[PDB]
């Protein structure tokens, strides 16, 4: 089946979000930041 | 949730990787058997053991009991009449064996189409990210795909395998049955050694659990 | 405590887990399983010695155990060699297959609980991510999705699959009592004196998994 | 080996991982509530 | 958006192209691409066909390789064993082929996924490492998303269905390949058209047509 | 709770596996195993080529090696060929039934190490989560997660699984070992030339992964 | 299109390369597989595969048509090649068949064995490297979570942790694992190119004639992977 390492990397994956999920638990979205944001994603998907 | 385009897009690309694997008229002989082995139920060995032993005392619903039968009446030997039954269990276990091949294909095909769709899904959302407020419900809708494969891949098509396999190993037991029923009959024992003979096989591979 | 326990969580992996099974395993067949299971846990399996011991000490006259209370019975009822041989040699296999059978419904169940987890996950983190208007209070609708991923490991790893590996175990050590019983009952049919049968009846002993006890 | 259902819930894990790392490209975080988790973090693992 | 996209491109599939090219020789690879190209533009001939001319022949005593073959066999060389050594041997050959062929394929569909979380893995640790620059983490993510979008299209789609398409090809050639020996066996042996044509008629059923009846 | 959280993590991971794999072996099987893997580790297996050497000069005359002492008590005996060779063929296999069951035992533990890993890390992503205002909690949650992840790979990558490796070697050299002392043995009993049989014998030299010239 | 073929492989190759080059990261990666490792094969035999490694890589393998072109050649007579030049010399020296057909097989079977030995050391730093990465990165990650001071370095340590799962990955999936395959390759190539010398050193001894021996040695080279390339 599967590497025998993948349920670590699955570890590792779910700490990594939760610790991010954490992270945006006391952010504040910025609106200037994301329009800079959607702007770099559009010219990189080539739209 | 409930979107048909995600349905749509695991069913299409799990039907074009099996087409791709088998052919349509094999797909749809794969259906038939499973609906057999779903609307309708395996004779009880039981009832079948009771009927070899009034054939017995007095020497028909299957049709494999009515194939031995017609093949004994009409004056043949041991071998040819083994030979062919031989042949249609062997054609039953095929059949079976490949409907659950099938069904597998199609379980384990239908999570990778789920990743692809919600893949596709979250890239189309990022090309056309308009509204912060809509950057979450968005991935939602992609989820739709991942989810549905899972749930095809865990309750439709992996258990119908199982049921296919089960169904196979019920017909294969039953046909094994009419066979040393057949034999019986045409070795002229008596019935009382062949009914316990034939009970001998109700604590097969799966009914000795329920004794 | 509260954060731990989510009806909907647990009534989607067992609901599932049980759908999935009962495809293959019927309800008499998984009723059987748990009545072997629980015989397997909360009885112990009679110790070899203590049974070659019991053994000896009947031998010479010519109970506890049913398996030579039914060889003692139908001994007594006065039954030829093949009858004996063929009545516990069936009983043998009887077992070995029941206990293979529970092992087998165990390790389905087993198998299917982590894909019922992956499954409520799924349906968890949808939940969450269609009323996600700002990402501040995601923190307890994770929650749950992390909870049904974690009853499935839970479930699988330190209930369904050590009952099947304790299932594995309790059929190693029926048959080999099984059949130091028979060659007991079939040494006392013919008769022989008691010493001579000891000599051979735990040559066998270190078989299989005892191989590593020496 | 080991089963699939892992292979996609690591997939699964690291994309939305992805996602979460984008959402935290473009937003604030608060420095009294960082600290404080720091300190807490800094306590715990000695 | 095109370096993103070729990064994404290059990564997965020259990835995949350096591990194939280490397993496999390049003339190999050749071989296969052209074998599975025969194998989706011409459809297999179909087994009733092969069954009606060896009957036509066999009463009687083109279109088809390995029937030329035969027969150019058969009006030469008197004796049997000469005639089956060579038959067996090309069906030997024709298997051997296309088992490669499978083998060349599952090997790029097995590197994709792999080539595919590197990508993954490099785009997260560029954009967590830029993080503050937008102009930094747009490429990165798209590098990411679209390297794990390919290794699984590429994996799911292309490969492993060209694999699968292949194992069905090889088992339809090899059926009409014992037929059509089967059927010169009998026309040298002069046996009469129907036995044979009864005995065929359980190879007709072998494994998958088992579906259809 | 600094040092509360490694207990935790410690408590989890190893109490788990060994109430996994105590139901899969019994307390006697586990006690050993370990009993074979540190003799494994703590004492050395006897070279072939003394071994050689010392059954050569056997030979000619015609022992700390607890097989060879078997083997020359039983051919001192007068016992017949047949008799000899299926007593040492029988401690030969018990030896090897010994060290694959203790390579079971310690993959057992290797292949249980991350699930145990995996519960302890959903079970501190869950308390962080929940809790998230409070911040004196997610710090020992997290802690735990992330101690719990990082003890099961550990464990299973440097512990267990080389364990199992470590033993599965011993058990290629003793079984090595004991197949020259079979064949050395029978020689000595049939009598056959010494220069003959120490060819035989340092054929056996390139077996295996012996082969460093 | 086989020098695009090439060229892209060599360029995904190089990109990866340069994404490894940072040192201290992919140094742990390498420790920790090596210390796995030294507990199935010892220092000696490591240093032997990474020998057979080096000279299956960079020494090409003799074509097959040339040492058919030499056999036939030498059978109508009556060599930098090292195994034909020891069966030549056997069979010059004065032996029976069965003592060339031993000492031939023994040297195949040698090779075959050793180059086993070696894609198994390989194979198994392949399946040891990711968990190494990932061991690095955790610990890497315990560093970081006890040593938090600034927000804005949360991001960059964290990409730094993470790199060393990217180095097993790469390690993995773009040299190991090739390597073994690699020498997989060669030692099929290399028991090819030796049961033909075998089959062609017994057809000289036996004086077989010359038509049949190159139908047979054809026959050989019309196998294996070679099969795709007719
Ligand atoms: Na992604
Ligand atoms: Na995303």
């Amino acid at each position: 089946g599967l590497p025998l390492w993948m349920g670590t990397f699955a570890n590792l994956m779910s700490l990594l979000m939760c610790f991010f999920v954490l992270l945006l638990s006391f952010s504040e979205m910025d609106v200037l930041k994301f329009k800079q944001i959607a702007g770099s994603m559009k010219f990189a998907f080539g739209v | 949730f409930v979107d048909v385009t995600s349905i749509l897009i695991v069913v299409g690309g799990s039907i074009f990787v099996v087409l791709m694997k088998f052919t349509m008229g094999q797909f749809f002989g794969a259906t038939k058997i499973a609906g057999k082995a779903f609307m309708f139920k395996a004779d009880e060995p039981e009832d079948l053991i009771a009927k070899i032993v009034e054939m017995a005392d007095a020497a028909i619903n299957n049709t494999f009991m009515q194939k031995g039968i017609d093949l004994l009446v009409d004056g043949h030997d041991a071998d040819v009449v083994r030979a062919a039954l031989k042949k249609d269990i062997a054609l039953t276990d095929e059949r079976h064996t490949q409907g659950t091949g099938v069904f597998r294909a199609f379980g384990d095909v239908a999570p990778a189409m789920g990743m692809i769709g919600t893949l596709v899904g979250l890239v189309a959302m990022l090309s056309n990210m308009d509204d912060p407020k809509a950057i979450g419900p968005a991935m939602a809708v992609a989820l739709l795909t991942t989810l549905y494969g899972a749930i095809l891949s865990n309750m439709v098509f992996f258990p119908i395998a199982d049921k296919l396999s089960l169904r196979r190993d019920q017909e294969t037991l039953n046909r094994r049955l009419i066979m040393d029923g057949v034999l019986a009959i045409q070795d002229g024992q008596n019935p009382r050694v062949i009914d316990s003979y034939l009970k001998n096989y109700l604590n097969e591979g799966k009914r000795a659990l329920e004794i």
